[PDB]
């Protein structure tokens, strides 16, 4: 699939002190490339994998200026909120956000987003057109006809058509040996035989970039066997990712089982078995 | 308040006597504030967290990894407390799941 | 060259 840049904010309000905890983290696809924590004392944007190391001075030091504006500005936006809710001060509150850019074939913007959550629940979000917004409830219409009047819209569209898009492109080229190249997932089934009568086959899908994979088990039927133990996607702790789908077949039919793979790091999907 | 999955497990497939990496993935989790610790037989592992992020359902994940060597006798666990766990959440490491 | 400069709020 086409690339991607995105950046993911969290905000948290705090009870004790009235300021906010911001985090953020920078996405190259699904690999991290930077981080900004305003916990940390006077706190920088910072590097999380070698590439990005190759950008100068002048480049960490406007990041973190922006970075330090957008979170007073989220934490000017936590108290809007909580006055839009009618909440007191004496919880505290999370304002999420996770905006970024796809890469086209004509190096353009293919598509963009900007999603704002409060306490883990659709707030507001960029429509497709990138000329419009969707408010989740009705406290984000008054968010709503803010950003009409004064057309965030167009500074959404203005960033992600720009500077993303742009930026996403040197980054893919300075990360080219490790941010370019899917790394398929090696794949192998395990047994178990614990319960009566019954086997565990597992199916592991290990080492592989992008995260996103399908794993199913197969029978003699077309459905996929929801005998499925299937664990959510890990971080295999090393950029890669790791999954697995397991369940229970009787004693005598472990041959009657197939799992199927599926994953852009292979042209066609993998069909497996014990052997 | 949405309660967290925990998951514990090696990078690479666990031999014993040998190097490999130890992870605790804790995911699904709202709000974000969790403790993560891994535990070699009950004792605190110096280990690192990974920065705070979150899905596309707004649910946040976080990562506690370290080096280890696995035998057949040191067990290993994760320890997860949340706002939406009664009491702490243990997951023991199993070579196998 | 990154970051999306979020100002453009207080609004929010």
């Amino acid at each position: 699939g086409p690339h991607s840049l995105s950046y993911f904010y969290t905000a948290v309000s705090r009870p004790d002190r009235g300021d906010s905890r911001f985090i953020a983290v920078g996405y190259v696809d699904d690999t991290q490339f930077v981080r900004f924590d305003n916990y940390a004392p006077n706190p920088r944007m910072e590097p999380r994998v070698p590439w990005i190391q190759q950008e100068g001075q002048e480049y960490w030091d406007r990041e973190t200026r922006n970075v330090k504006e957008t979170a007073q500005t989220y934490g000017v936006g936590l108290n809007t909120l909580r006055g839009y809710y009618n909440q007191s001060e004496a919880g505290s509150h999370t304002l999420q956000s996770m905006y970024g850019c796809y890469l086209g074939p004509d190096g353009l913007l293919l598509h963009g987003y900007r999603q704002d959550a409060y306490d883990g629940a659709d707030y507001i979000a960029l429509n497709e057109d990138l000329r419009s917004w969707t408010a989740a409830d009705m406290a984000a219409q008054i968010t709503k006809r803010k950003w009409e009047a004064a057309d965030e819209a167009e500074r959404r569209r203005s960033y992600l058509q720009g500077l993303c898009v742009e930026s996403l492109r040197r980054y893919l080229e300075m990360g080219k040996d490790t941010l370019q190249r899917a790394e398929p997932p090696k794949t192998h089934v395990t047994r178990h035989p614990s319960s009566d009568l019954g086997v565990t086959l597992r199916c592991w899908a290990l080492g592989f970039y992008p995260k996103e994979i399908s794993l199913t088990w197969q029978r003699e039927g077309q459905d996929q066997s929801q005998d499925m133990e299937l664990v959510e996607t890990r971080p295999s702790g090393d950029g890669t990712f790791q999954k697995w789908a397991a369940l229970v077949v009787p004693p005598g039919e472990e041959q009657s089982y197939t799992c199927h793979v599926q994953h852009e790091g292979l042209q066609e999907p993998l069909t497996l078995r014990w052997d | 308040a949405r309660p967290p999955k925990v998951q514990v497990y090696s990078r690479h497939p666990a031999e014993n006597g040998k190097p490999n990496y130890l992870n605790c993935y804790v995911s699904g989790f709202h709000p974000p504030q969790i403790e993560i610790d891994l535990l070699k037989n009950g004792e605190k592992m110096n280990a690192e967290q990974s920065d705070l992020s979150f899905s596309k359902d707004w649910s946040f994940y976080l990562l506690v990894h370290t080096e280890f060597t696995p035998n057949a006798v040191d067990q290993y666990s994760c320890r997860v407390k949340h706002v939406t766990l009664d009491k702490p959440k243990i997951v023991k490491w199993d070579r196998d799941h | 060259r990154v970051e999306d400069v979020t100002n453009t709020a207080e609004y929010w």
